[PDB]
């Protein structure tokens, strides 16, 4: 009984590829296609709510995450590996910061901590790396908005905006033409739902696709009022109708 | 048993190499080039992006040079999140020892553990080292400017200039052309700058693939200024000495 | 509170001649002003011509006798069936009091 | 154990400390030297519960010889210091503290100033021109404020020294049995003989 | 724990992992000591394929354990520094509890057995190194000049070398040092030292480090120029 | 072949090669034999020495003052079993005043065995026993074999050329199992049946092993002259 | 390939022993399927006992996971008892920690992570079963969540499991795209029952006897499964129809 | 392949080689039975008589747990003693927390997830026997069988090792012929009659029978070894089947 | 690879056999055991005529009443002997009286099996161990990495052993005197060893009841060297 496991199961081979990392990366290039854009005033990510059979609940389902009430998620790769690390990344925004500092963490140090774990699943005795790519959008006082990326080797980039999957190269390239500094929200959001029709086969509307936005404060999501200084979260789930409302004039 | 998966990332060679260190080298020298220069009057870091996309965040970012404290920082060549983690380590090293001792930790302790903890992942624990190389940049007042190099082996030593990376061998022999003892911080920024200008893989060096950095004694007498440059000011460091 | 000690009474005695020793005990067995037994043997054989007697708390005593009694079954399994001498009998009976220095058995012994 | 003192003046610090060792209604020896090199240019003289003094003192002896081979180099009084100081107030919190206070005196041969720090059992630092632990100071404090100097020497420090020495043979119920007085200076660290 | 016999026999009854800790060690760095009648000299070659070096910083290769003993090494740079913290807190642990410093037998006995435990350990590799140990005892004028090797096996010697092309100056100084006479001095003992290096060496540049062990803690390492003139002057001892 | 890297590996027919391994040091080992009549039950062991210049193996131990054993096979392996049945003969002793029943220390044996023989890292026993003991049932016999299998018998024996003596001791039954009230006759009947699994050899006096326990005599173990009357 | 062996990465980024595990689910050759009244959630499976020998009340493949749960498995018994025993004893925690009954999609969940963890940390193998819970969930009515070893999940309007999956599925389906609605609007789990058993019957192409079925159904505040009895009520109304 | 080098690896089609090969050991063990009858257990198993040697009677194979449950098992003994030792501390704990002793579905869950755990693990072989268990708990008699994967279900009658197709032939008979029950007394018969009848594929060395009993009516509902007149009884009624 | 700890299909344990390999490649020792007392004796085998060989320590004191002298992994043995010399302290802290040879020698081999997957790999060392004890007097004792231990009236171990075996079987008889012991390990000596055997590259040392354990110096042994050559010439 218990695990003997104590040695590590990706290593170097001659050529210096860790190739536990490389087949990870392979296992999110066959993932469903995810993006993010950053606009001044906002940020979006998208992706396509590819269900596995009809008779499936696929609100069931949620693909987009939140984390802190200023930061989501989303990614492509193995959904299990996906869930259990949002599940992680929420307890350590408390551990690691908010119970400590009385404030949630700043996106960049958020996604360190993200970050951290999935390099240790590159190291660590008996696992294997995770084996899904991030990315993480937020907003922080100090910082503004930002978007992220994060890879199974644990790296993690800063990005205007980018895709990942399957039709990523495709999606990155439309995106590099449409992209400027002076990009709106709304504007962000209209980009993302046209490079998002690209990659997805199906139906393309509300139910098939799961969009959320970093935006404005919420403070009709806030849930309670009284304290001047508590605005709300500025993470918003677009809901079906509204997805549907932004397709017709597409 | 579990046996039967065991890589054994801490053995011997017949010749006597350690195999993992020596594909963890291998692994470093396909990353992008670092330089360190050591002048009289200060160091300089300087270091090659790994192969951008126009819609990478330039200023908001950081995979090369980081700070481990106000005198020391350091140039890294390799897997960037294996190097997170030996970083926070350096950093909290160096805050015990200032508890410790009320004085700021000189630069080749700091190395030295670094170099320690790196060193007992090819002995023992069965798992693979760290893919990373440092170039380390800092001022004490017992040597006052120094460089150091560790690599996934554990093995330090100082240098007057030295690249990590890609492409070392041509780096090496450009700076060796060109360095001389009496040189200064201004000067030393040009060499770092030509020396990558020319080993570099891409068609021309550009700022938004650059990250740069010195240390100076360049604030109000004695004192010691990290400064880490703003893509503004790589772009005209390198108008300032003609690349562009 | 619990009190972990009595004191069950009694008293011995040990005289050694040229070629021979006596060892000798009463056989009553009190607690405070009660008489548990009128005949509880608290001098014993333990083998290679011991005799040993641990009087106090008559609890730690037995405790104190079977251990001894136990080591000398050993020290013949361990060093092929050597008798053990009364110099290294007292020696080892040392170390089974010192054990509990800071616990001790209540008990003045004799062998 | 019982009294230690230190001075510091222009360019030495100078540490004297009793010579009596006692345990119940015997003294047991009168030329304890309550005292360790640390390295060559820094003492520490040491009083407190009987074991503790001398275990904490070899203790830290030991770590600052083990830093000074390591590093080639000596630690600055200040740096030793905190380290000390870190190390008792650890030990105010263990299962079982050390009971013991210390003199730090040393020669900063980077600064060339000399350098006197006064810690306690609880891991109270503080940097003084002159210091004392236990009964002591109820005499000495007083009478070095008014009789010290900031620039004095070495030997209107010692002379300063033979008042303070002289107060505490004439008030102190014990019999201390003289002192030990030790110089820490730019040249190390010597012994006066005669005192 | 990780727990794997690393270290195990093969059917010839050999244990591969030490033999192939030897080879790091002939593949690392030549370093020769030689005990004269009053001192002890430990050379070492430094590899001259790396200009731009700092010197001022670059951890030197002959290290101080206590103030009257060093200690020197061929092999594994980084496994190196594992055996001197270990032997220098050993040595600072018996000035301790004994009131006196190690013997040099005492500190070499100690590094040997660290460096033993490392093959019979599980989880471990052995140390790719080999080391030689000089100085004298507290108190005592007869030099001490000890070698240690990855099987932990050590041993005395008048004289003797380690590393790459050892062979060849175990060779020069089996011919050249006289057990009834030993370099009777400080001169005498360095130029023999440096005479054996240079068998091996190249130009005797930045390449060669001589550190003097003397007794009652006196250890001196000599700069460029005191080794270049032991360098031009064999030389020209030399055509004849 | 391929399955019998370690205990932890059944052979694609159920076999547990590493055990029958184990039990392949016992055929190598010098002869023991046991046999037991109503009132006593004996142990007789052929020692082997190493050269002319060397002493002979111990191949008896005594558990108790009532129970001991003889090996056959990786003797260290037998010290470790028979301290552990040293210990649990004495637990009974201390805790429950009660001497153990040779049946219970055979269970116990064969526990103790099984473990190295389903979890990775251990290796199995490489050492077989034959356990005598006297008693509140009378007189027994115990085979322990590494495999963990205990079996009470008659009589029985182990070792190189074992065959010859189980054998004998198979034909014999009826005599020695009625020998009662008579140690030097179950002893001779013994040394008989040992006498069946020698080869280019005899018994000689720093050879021969014998020990005995039953109804009014200690497990008590002959070497040397006291064999003698045996020859 | 040891990559075949334990859970880490070919080449191509799959985990073989994931997808040998989904293969040891059919093991049984059973199939399962589930549909939600709109009252009731309804669970029925196929019960076969092929020796004379066995004790029949005792071959199951349903479980009470709680007063509010029932859970189905496809895949071999004692990994489908391993899978049982967790989730029992998940779902009394749950309840005393937070003081409310465990909701079936949140017990889904954490079996899912479970399952995730095996897929991931090499010393435990997946456990070869799927696992469909149901319940009547106090806030989400009528709930059907099944997990896999891949450790994925998700809920469904109904499901169906096992080596004639496909038919069954898409004979669902084609109800739905019809009926054009979520569920079986039907008051009585009688009548859901009935559906369940009727629809398995077209897909399957196979008529079932009593014993041939095994029947779970959850209501408000109980999950329960039927008698022999109560299935041969519910055969008879079917085939009065 | 090389699948079936290592227990826990599911092979291509799903199976784990390393239990299919304890089932092996399993097969390759004597026969050995279970009866359930109207108010209770009979369980009986075939002892090969090896050599004369072996003392008569004086090998016991069927093991009690608690006071009320009996199992017999075939294949690699050690094993099976293992698996009873740990189904011991079980029942004793189950007692000790909830006073009642352990029924007999308890029972043969805690043996199944103990037997199921070790085709979790690489660091564990599979237990190489097949165990037959039972007794009376307060809902009545109940018999069971669990094999090396850790799959149990509750039985009318079970058998196993090397005579299991046989027995099962004959067991099948009683189940058809007595749909309305066997007494206990007629179950001891019929289980010395299975064993004689099942020794036929196994006939080398002549055996033992030996056999046991829990009963609501007959034992008190407590776990006992036939023998003396009963077992004697039940030895001569096998005798005149096979002739 | 295979377990640390795996059996041959013969029955023997694959690293206890290859460690024997190991210590037949090991420098000679060999003792002998008389009424007078027991001689151990070794050859140093220095591998270079710079090494100082009375730095070769290959026999070492136990305790008063018993030595010991290795052959094969020279460096496994420092922790046998520490075990030994904390065993014999030990027992006569516990008991007030010396440890007898068999058991001492029976506690160094319970460390031999104690390792596997307790240490990685069997000792590459075996050992002869001497002594006298009042209950069985003079004893000789071949401990080896299998746990197993053997008296013998003589012995001889490492390289050259099979023939100095040979040799030993037919001189050893029950009424050897120390003297004729020590000329016996150094005629035996000298003639299995590489190089020409003198006082710098063997020693002796032996254990009598009256003086305990003493090595001899090279000027003692140079002089039994000396005897043993006149005594060969004169005949």
């Amino acid at each position: 009984m218990t695990d003997r496991y104590s040695f590590s199961l990706t290593t170097f081979s001659p050529s210096g590829k860790l190739g536990q990392i490389d087949y990870a990366l392979t296992a999110v290039k066959q993932g469903v296609t995810s993006l993010g854009i950053k606009a001044t005033n906002g940020v979006v990510i998208a992706t396509e709510k590819k269900s596995s059979s009809p008779l499936a609940m696929s609100e069931t389902l949620s693909k987009v995450s939140l984390l802190t009430p200023d930061i989501g998620a989303v990614y492509s790769g193995m959904g299990p590996d996906y869930r259990v690390l949002v599940d992680k990344s929420r307890k350590v925004a408390h551990t690691s910061y908010k119970r400590i500092y009385g404030e949630y963490p700043p996106t960049k140090l958020l996604v360190s901590e993200v970050a951290k774990i999935m390099q240790e699943a590159t190291q660590s005795g008996g696992v294997r790396p995770f084996g899904v790519s991030l990315l993480i959008a937020g907003h922080d006082e100090f910082n503004g908005f930002s978007l992220y990326q994060v890879d199974p080797s644990g790296s993690y980039f800063p990005w205007k905006a980018t895709a990942i999957g399957k039709g990523s190269v495709a999606a990155k390239t439309f995106l590099e033409k449409r992209w400027n500094d002076e990009l709106e929200l709304e504007d962000a959001i209209h980009i993302a739902l046209l490079t998002l029709k690209e990659s997805v086969e199906g139906e393309f509307n509300g139910d098939t696709i799961e969009l959320a936005i970093i935006g404005d404060e919420n403070p009709d999501l806030l849930g309670y009022t009284g304290i001047p200084t508590d605005k709300g979260p500025r993470f918003r789930k677009l809901t079906s109708q509204e997805i549907n409302d932004r397709l017709e004039a597409l | 048993g579990s046996r039967r998966y065991d890589s054994r990332t801490t053995i011997f060679s017949p010749e006597g190499r350690l195999y993992q260190v020596e594909y963890a080298l291998e692994s470093i020298s396909h990353a992008g080039t670092a330089i360190g220069i050591m002048a009289s009057d200060g160091i300089v870091l300087a270091a090659e992006r790994k192969v951008t996309s126009t819609l990478l965040e330039q200023d908001t970012s950081t995979e090369k040079l980081y700070k481990l404290n106000d005198k020391i920082a350091v140039a890294v060549a390799g897997l960037t999140a294996d190097a997170e983690i030996l970083i926070n380590t350096a950093r909290i090293h160096a805050q015990n020892y200032l508890k410790t001792y009320n004085e700021d930790i000189p630069v080749e302790i700091l190395v030295r553990r670094l170099s320690d903890i790196k060193q007992g992942y090819t002995q023992h624990g069965g798992l693979r080292p760290f893919g990373v190389s440092f170039i380390y940049a800092g001022y004490d007042d017992r040597y006052g400017y120094q460089l150091y190099t560790s690599n996934p082996s554990g093995n330090y030593t100082g240098w007057k200039a030295i690249s990590v990376g890609a492409n070392t061998s041509a780096a090496q022999t450009l700076l060796q052309m060109d360095y001389k003892d009496d040189m200064k911080v201004d000067d030393a920024i040009e060499l770092a700058l030509k020396t990558l200008s020319k080993t570099t893989d891409s068609s021309a060096l550009t700022y938004d693939r650059l990250e740069f950095a010195t240390i100076r004694k360049g604030a109000n007498d004695g004192e010691v200024y990290q400064k880490i440059f703003k893509p503004q000011e790589i772009k005209d460091i390198l108008v300032k000495t003609g690349i562009t | 509170q619990f009190n972990p000690y009595g004191d069950n009474g009694g008293t011995i005695l040990g005289i050694a001649g040229e070629d021979f020793a006596v060892l000798a005990g009463d056989t009553r067995n009190i607690t405070d002003y009660s008489i548990n037994s009128r005949y509880e043997p608290k001098v014993f054989d333990c083998g290679d011509n011991i005799v040993m007697s641990a009087n106090g708390f008559a609890a730690d005593g037995d405790a104190l006798v079977k251990r001894f009694k136990n080591s000398v079954k050993w020290y013949h399994f361990d060093h092929n069936d050597k008798k053990l001498s009364i110099n290294s009998a007292a020696r080892n009976i040392q170390h089974l009091l010192y054990g509990k220095r800071f616990f001790p058995y209540y008990v003045h012994t004799i062998i | 154990m019982d009294i230690i003192l230190g001075i510091r003046v222009q360019d030495s610090v100078i540490l004297a400390s009793s010579k009596a060792v006692t345990r119940g209604i015997s003294v047991l020896k009168d030329s304890d030297d309550k005292t360790r090199q640390l390295s060559p240019h820094t003492l520490m003289s040491f009083a407190g519960e009987a074991g503790d003094t001398v275990q904490f003192a070899e203790y830290i002896q030991a770590n600052i010889q083990l830093y000074s081979i390591r590093e080639d180099y000596e630690l600055s009084p200040q740096a030793v210091s905190s380290f000390v100081r870190q190390e008792l107030a650890k030990s105010i919190r263990s299962r079982r503290p050390y009971q013991v206070n210390v003199l730090i005196g040393g020669y900063d041969k980077k600064k060339n100033k000399p350098e006197l720090y006064q810690i306690d059992y609880l891991g109270t630092k503080v940097e003084l021109p002159y210091g004392a632990h236990g009964y002591s100071g109820f005499y000495t404090f007083s009478l070095l404020d008014h009789h010290y100097r900031p620039d004095m020497t070495t030997e209107e420090g010692l002379d300063l020294l033979k008042l303070c020495v002289q107060e505490l043979e004439k008030r102190m119920p014990m019999d201390f049995k003289g002192v030990i007085v030790k110089i820490v200076d730019k040249d190390g660290i010597r012994q006066v003989d005669d005192f | 724990g990780y727990d794997r016999a690393l270290s195990i026999f093969s059917p010839d009854g050999h244990i591969f992992q030490v033999e192939y800790a030897l080879e790091a060690v002939k593949r690392g760095t030549c370093a020769v000591g030689v005990k004269g009648k009053n001192c002890v000299v430990l050379g070492c070659e430094r590899r001259s394929t790396l200009k731009l070096q700092d010197t001022r910083i670059t951890p030197s290769k002959v290290s101080k354990i206590d103030s009257h003993v060093v200690l020197s090494f061929s092999g594994l740079n980084a496994d190196s520094r594992i055996l001197i913290e270990k032997a220098r807190v050993e040595a600072q642990s018996h000035r301790l509890t004994l009131e006196d410093p190690v013997t040099v037998e005492y500190l070499t006995r100690y590094v040997a057995g660290v460096q033993q435990r490392y093959t019979q350990s599980g989880g471990v590799r052995p140390f790719g190194v080999s080391t030689l140990i000089a100085g004298f005892d507290p108190r005592d004028d007869e030099p001490k000049l000890y070698q240690t090797e990855p099987s932990g096996i050590y041993s005395s010697w008048s004289a003797q070398t380690i590393g790459r092309n050892s062979k060849t100056v175990r060779e020069f100084l089996e011919k050249n040092y006289d057990r009834k006479e030993p370099p009777a001095t400080v001169e005498e003992c360095v130029k023999l030292t440096v005479r054996s290096l240079l068998e091996v060496v190249q130009t005797g540049a930045k390449n060669i480090e001589i550190t003097v062990v003397k007794p009652d803690s006196d250890i001196v390492a000599l700069s460029s120029e005191e080794i270049n003139q032991y360098v031009t002057q064999i030389e020209q001892e030399k055509q004849e | 072949n391929n399955y019998d890297g370690d205990t932890v590996t059944f052979s694609p027919t159920g076999r547990l090669f590493q055990v029958e391994y184990a039990l392949e040091a016992i055929k190598q080992g010098s002869v023991t034999v046991g046999l037991r009549s109503n009132t006593h039950a004996v142990l007789v062991a052929l020692k082997r020495n190493a050269d002319e210049l060397s002493s002979y193996q111990k191949k008896i131990i005594k558990c108790d003052e009532h129970m001991g054993l003889s090996l056959a096979g990786l003797a260290p392996d037998a010290r470790v079993l028979s301290n552990y049945l040293r210990q649990q003969c004495n637990y009974s002793s201390l805790v429950f005043n009660r001497k153990l029943a040779v049946e219970r220390a055979g269970h116990l044996l064969c526990d103790k065995a099984q473990k190295n023989t389903q979890s990775y890292g251990g290796r199995p026993y490489g050492v077989g026993l034959l356990i005598i003991g006297y008693d509140k049932s009378g007189a027994h016999l115990l085979e322990f074999q590494p495999s963990g299998n205990v079996t009470e018998l008659y009589g029985t024996a182990i070792g190189a050329r074992s065959q010859g003596a189980k054998t004998y001791l198979e034909r014999t039954l009826d005599t020695f199992i009625k020998i009662d009230g008579n140690p030097d006759e179950l002893i001779k009947a013994g040394v008989e049946a040992i006498s069946q699994s020698l080869r280019d050899e005899s018994l000689t006096v720093d050879n021969l092993s014998i020990a005995i326990v039953g109804k009014d005599t200690p497990f008590t173990i002959y070497d040397g002259e006291a064999v003698a009357k045996y020859i | 390939g040891y990559d075949r062996h334990i859970t880490i990465f070919s080449p191509e980024g799959r985990l073989y022993q994931v997808e040998y595990a989904f293969k040891a689910t059919n093991q049984t050759n059973i199939n399962s399927l589930a549909v939600r009244g709109k009252d009731c959630t309804v669970v029925i499976s196929q019960k076969k006992v092929p020796d004379k020998l066995l004790d029949p009340t005792t071959v199951s493949y349903i479980f009470c996971i709680s007063r509010t749960i029932g859970m189905v498995v496809n895949g071999p018994i004692p990994d489908a008892r391993n899978a049982a025993l967790r989730a029992k004893a998940e779902a009394a925690e749950f309840r005393y920690k937070y003081g409310y009954d465990m909701p079936c999609d949140v017990l889904a969940k954490r079996m899912a992570n479970l399952s995730q963890i095996y897929t991931q940390r090499a010393y435990m193998r997946p456990l070869g079963v799927i696992l469909t819970f149901v319940s009547v969930d106090e806030e989400l009515g009528p709930s059907i969540y099944k997990t896999d070893p891949a450790g994925y999940y998700v809920g469904y309007k109904a499901t169906a499991t096992g080596p004639k999956q496909q038919e069954i599925t898409t004979n669902l389906e084609n109800h739905f795209k019809k009926s054009k609605i979520d569920h079986i609007n039907e008051e009585s789990w009688e009548k859901v029952v009935e559906f369940a058993i009727t629809h398995m019957i077209d897909a399957l192409g196979t008529e079932f006897s009593k014993n041939d079925l095994e029947v779970g159904v959850a209501t408000k505040d109980k999950f329960f499964t039927l008698s022999a009895e109560n299935i041969e009520e519910r055969l008879v109304a079917i085939a009065e129809q | 392949t090389g699948y079936d080098l290592s227990n826990s690896v599911f092979s291509p089609d799903g199976r784990n080689f390393q239990v299919e090969y304890a089932v092996k050991a399993v097969e390759n063990g004597t026969t050995s039975i279970g009866i359930k009858c109207n108010d209770g257990v009979v369980f009986a198993v075939e002892k090969l008589i090896t050599s004369k040697l072996l003392v008569p009677q004086k090998n016991v194979k069927i093991q009690v747990v608690d006071r009320h449950i009996g199992c017999v098992y075939s294949g690699l003994i050690p094993d099976g003693r293992h698996l009873v030792n740990r189904g011991r501390e079980e029942a004793a704990s189950f007692k000790k927390l909830y006073k009642t002793p352990i029924p007999i579905p308890a029972f043969a869950d805690r043996l199944g997830q103990y037997v199921q755990a070790h085709t979790l693990y690489n660091s564990v072989r599979p237990f190489g026997v097949s165990t037959i268990f039972g007794g009376v708990d307060k809902n009545g008699a109940h018999l069971y069988m669990l094999e090396p994967s850790g799959s149990y279900w509750g039985y009318k009658g079970a058998a196993t090792g090397k005579g299991r197709q046989s027995a099962k032939a004959e067991l099948e008979k009683l189940v058809d012929h007595h749909p309305e029950g066997l007494s206990a007394r007629e179950a001891v018969k019929q289980a010395a009659k299975i064993i004689y009848l099942a020794h036929e594929d196994n006939k080398e060395k002549d055996f033992e029978l030996e056999i046991s009993w829990c009963s609501l009516s007959e034992t008190n509902g407590l776990h006992k070894f036939v023998k003396g007149d009963l077992l004697q009884e039940a030895i001569d009624f096998a005798q005149k089947e096979i002739n | 690879d295979r377990g640390v700890s795996t059996f041959s299909p013969e029955g023997r344990l694959f690293q206890v056999e290859y460690s024997l390999e190991a210590i037949k490649l090991g420098s000679t020792a060999i003792g002998i055991a008389t009424k007078e007392g027991v001689v151990l004796g070794v050859e140093k085998r220095a591998t270079s005529p710079l090494l100082e060989s009375d730095s070769i320590e290959k026999i070492v004191e136990i305790d008063r009443h018993i030595g010991c002298a290795m052959s094969g992994l020279t460096a496994d043995a420092r922790s046998m002997i520490e075990h030994a010399r904390t065993a014999a302290v030990t027992h006569n802290l516990y008991y007030d009286e010396d440890i007898n040879v068999e058991s001492l020698t029976q506690s160094v081999c319970d460390l031999a099996l104690r390792f596997g997957e307790l240490m990685s790999r069997p000792f590459g060392v075996a050992l002869l161990i001497a002594g006298h004890d009042a209950d069985d007097g003079y004893q000789l004792f071949h401990a080896e990495p299998s746990g197993t231990f053997y008296r013998y009236n003589a012995k001889a171990i490492g390289s050259g052993s099979e023939g100095a075996q040979a040799e030993l079987l037919n001189e050893w008889h029950s009424s050897l005197t120390l003297k004729e012991a020590e000329l016996l390990v150094l005629k035996i000596l000298k003639q299995v060893m590489e190089e020409k055997l003198d006082e710098n590259n063997a020693q002796l040392s032996c254990i009598t009841k009256q003086d305990g354990f003493k090595i001899y110096d090279n000027e003692k042994t140079a002089e039994l060297i000396k005897e043993l050559k006149e005594k060969e010439a004169a005949e």
